[PDB]
């Protein structure tokens, strides 16, 4: 089956520069035209940089010419793309697609993309506040933390049904998030509920235990 | 009397698939009615005047044809399509129907989920004894079975009944009774029931002891 | 040689450059009227229907019905190194249709005789809207307005009438059931509305009739023709 | 809306006559083409008798023609079949259907049938026997064995447990029917909740209910 | 550029209703093809040249238009239909997409 892999996304500071690269397999890379295209925080896509089937000619919009490079090597089946003075609107997810001229253009292969981040923020570790006082509905409270991911889970994953995990927002500089879990009357407190925060940036790990108020 | 033949009488195709039966006419015919039948059901006018779709019909369904040859098409292949189809012609005394085309659905791979009974007490004491062997929701339809009564087979005796395919699932169903008398059943501890399916190398066996 | 208009410019009412007004000619082709023209077409192809292209000259045929008096086919042409227009549209005759309009929409380019607004039956109904013709000669077109699918194609192949006894009706194409030659067909799209209709010029055989049938969601309709003489 | 309800199907011993009747509603009986049709057990459809809007004019084809009567009272909404020297091959499901010349004459209207059986083999009731034995879901079964003959109906807790249910067609083992209906529940309600098959043979007048019960 | 308009932002619908969205773009346009994502992936073809369906695209949809107006139809919606769906041009450089119409359930 057909599959790209896109790889090495992270955090850059302002005016950096990074290279992505993105694994081929399962057809004939040289025969198509492949492309890289990014999707804003806005959930809108745009083609960052597109190459032709033999590597030759090569198009970039205005937006990014001259910053961004894309490049690709037939003989190890990749596609590489050296993004140079980097600015904090490049903050998106970057896919590795494919088109064919022999299918109008079509993008029929996309890859599952990695998170490009432009910013200049310090990495901060997350401040776990409990959320304690029928269904009764507990919550999880995730404070300033810096960058993003966090994984928020409830009594290590076996309490799954009734939680809402909330997107995470600015506050200043730093994100903040929070969990709802909802289980009866009857489980709580009688027996523990914990969410278990993680933050991989900060290299961090937190679990705390909500008791009543 | 103007004969109607559908081909295929069993059309195996998967969902998606563009698939097409046939109504091959006798003598010329001006048109061809369609009408959907699915298990348990009434048939069910399904095209009309060759080409027009009855109310509700969706749009992959699709009429054409003129003098012996009429045609039914789907364009892309759903589930709930899994049915027998009927031609019916009206351009001379008597009206003909066809035999039918019968519509398989590909599927995942399914093993039956099987299930022996032994022969229940109240029967015994009216001086039966049926065992009843149960093999539900399997895919493909090709299936053997067979009972072995302490090691030997036994097929005298032995009921046999299937269900067309299911149209939510696209599985089939089989249910196998071995009928015996109360004294030849206490005769024999053993009593089993051999199931030869695409799904296995072996064979799906469900035997009970009498302890 | 009596409904013929010949354009000649090349190397039977026989124009030349002189009846063109600034390099244009309008021409009104009569319903019985032919127009062939001599000339070398610029770009060999015209029109912008029954006509036909033949080496360097060109003929076509007057359609029975003409919806807005714009619509026209325009031909240019080059003789002598200079271009010449014509353009053709048939007369304008705003003739009424002998049929059943089922649609609902009144702001149609169509007139029909009768009308039966097909939104308002019952479902899984069928009712009849009966048009008659009775004259020794015809000049008319019958046809109807579908907001949905119709059976059979209307007007090429037409039901057949209903039989007293228990008899199948069946479907025949238009030109055997009513016997007569150059039938004229005509299709129209307002919106989802079918027009479908045809034309009908001179006497008629034997008084026939037939059926076109017309269906909407759960509703369903038919539109039963007939037409007399001798 | 529209409603067609045979009725008055059976068994019928070799030569004799019946007369099925179909009640109309939902409609203008009186414009509309009644035909019935059967379906044999080789699974085809096979048009019987027909009867124009008027009552008038009808036709059969020559398989039953003079043996077979079509009638329809459009003042009671009713269409009626004088069956007369029925014979083996006449064992069918007779569908009341409808046309009208308005739809190409199409069946969009049928019925659910009435069996009608001819046979000389006796009228026999059947035997309900529980499919029960002795780990996430379970199988119950039940095993309805040696009546005549079929319509015969097979329903579990009256119809509310409906989901999990196949209930396999009737075979004759030597001149009875046999047949069976599995269903398949959790195993939360196996020892807690009753489940029972309700089957019923109204050629016999005949209803049994079996709870199943676990072996003893 | 050419600007790719969608509309409405947010299509919501209950299960078997015919609905369609509309992809007006700033100047004329040969070709559309439509992307459908759902969260947690990336989009996938679903409607190719306007009026092609990608393989495994079921029947229901239904591809539509030409200029500045092309559209995306669904006969009888289906609850696995919700998804934000986006159109794509490329008659100019550059290759622009469409802000997505979002299909979202009623209940
Ligand atoms: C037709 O055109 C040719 C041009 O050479 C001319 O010789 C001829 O006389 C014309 N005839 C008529 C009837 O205008
Ligand atoms: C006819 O009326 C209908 C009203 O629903 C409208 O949708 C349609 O656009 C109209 N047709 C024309 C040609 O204006």
């Amino acid at each position: 089956d057909v599959k790209l892999v896109e790889s090495g996304g992270g955090l850059v500071k302002l005016g950096g520069s990074l290279k992505l690269s993105c694994a081929a397999s399962g057809f004939t890379f040289s025969s198509y035209y492949m492309s890289w295209v990014r999707q804003t925080p806005e959930k809108r896509l745009e083609l960052v940089a597109a190459i032709n089937n033999n590597g030759g000619s090569t198009y970039y919009p205005d937006t990014v010419k001259g910053r961004f490079t894309i490049s690709r090597d037939n003989a190890k089946n990749t596609l590489n793309l050296q993004m140079n003075s980097l600015k904090s609107e490049d903050t998106a997810l970057y896919y590795c697609t494919r088109q064919h001229y022999g299918n109008l253009y079509f993008f029929d292969y996309w890859g599952q993309g990695t998170t490009l981040t432009v910013s200049s923020a310090k990495t901060t570790p997350p401040s776990v506040y409990p959320l304690a006082p029928s269904m009764v509905t507990l919550g999880c409270l995730v404070k300033g933390y810096f960058p993003e991911p966090v994984t928020v889970t409830w009594n290590s994953g076996s309490l799954s049904s009734g939680v809402h995990t909330f997107p995470a927002v600015l506050e200043s500089d730093l994100y903040t998030l929070s969990s709802s879990v909802t289980v009866p009357s009857s489980p709580w407190p009688s027996e523990t509920v914990t969410c278990n925060v993680a933050h991989p940036a900060s290299s961090t790990k937190v679990d705390k235990k909500i008791v009543p108020r | 009397q103007i004969v109607l033949s559908q081909s295929p009488a069993i059309l195996s195709a998967s969902p998606g698939e563009k698939v097409t039966m046939t109504c091959r006419a006798s003598s010329s015919v001006t048109y061809i009615h369609w009408y959907q039948q699915k298990p348990g059901s009434s048939p069910k006018p399904w095209i009309q005047a060759t080409s027009s779709l009855a109310s509700g019909v969706p749009a992959r369904f699709s009429g054409s044809g003129s003098g012996t040859s009429y045609s039914l098409s789907i364009s892309r292949v759903e589930a709930e399509d899994a049915a027998t189809y009927y031609c019916q012609q009206w351009s001379s005394n008597p009206l003909t129907f066809g035999a039918g085309t019968k519509l398989e659905l590909k599927r995942a791979d399914a093993a039956p989920t099987v299930s022996i009974f032994p022969p229940s007490s109240e029967q015994l004491t009216s001086g039966g004894a049926s065992v009843v062997c149960f093999l539900n929701n399997f895919y493909p339809k090709d299936i053997n079975v067979k009972w072995k009564i302490d090691g030997s087979e036994r097929q005298n005796g032995v009921l046999n009944s299937w269900t067309d395919q299911d149209s939510k699932d696209s599985t089939y169903s089989m249910s196998s009774t071995l009928t015996l008398t109360k004294d030849e059943y206490e005769r024999h501890n053993s009593y089993t029931c051999e199931a030869t399916h695409k799904t296995s190398t072996s064979p799906i066996v469900k035997s009970f002891n009498r302890n | 040689p009596h409904n013929i208009l010949f354009t000649n410019l090349t190397n039977p009412k026989t124009y030349n450059e002189s009846n063109f007004v600034s390099n244009v000619l309008e021409v009104e082709l009569n319903d019985g009227e032919l127009f062939v023209l001599a000339c070398e077409l610029i770009n060999k192809k015209c029109f912008q229907n029954k006509i036909i292209y033949h080496k360097n000259l060109t003929i076509f045929k007057a359609p029975f019905y003409v919806t807005s008096k714009d619509v026209n086919t325009e031909c240019t042409c080059k003789f002598k190194n200079n271009n010449y227009k014509i353009v053709l549209k048939p007369k304008y005759e705003k003739k009424v249709i002998h049929g059943c309009n089922f649609s609902s929409n009144v702001s149609s380019k169509h007139t029909f005789t009768d009308s039966l607004d097909i939104s308002l039956v019952d479902d899984s109904a069928h009712i009849s809207c009966n048009v008659h013709l009775s004259e020794p000669k015809y000049n008319h077109l019958v046809g109807l307005n579908c907001p949905g699918d119709i059976i059979p194609d209307c007007f090429f192949q037409v039901y057949q009438p209903e039989s007293e006894e228990l008899e199948p009706s069946n479907i025949v194409y238009l030109d055997s059931q009513i016997n007569i030659g150059d039938i004229e067909y005509y299709e129209d799209a307002e919106g989802d509305d079918k027009i479908k209709l045809f034309g009908i010029v001179g006497s008629i055989p034997k008084t026939t009739s037939f059926t076109c049938i017309c269906k909407k969601d759960k509703k369903s309709a038919y539109m039963t023709v007939t037409i007399d003489s001798a």
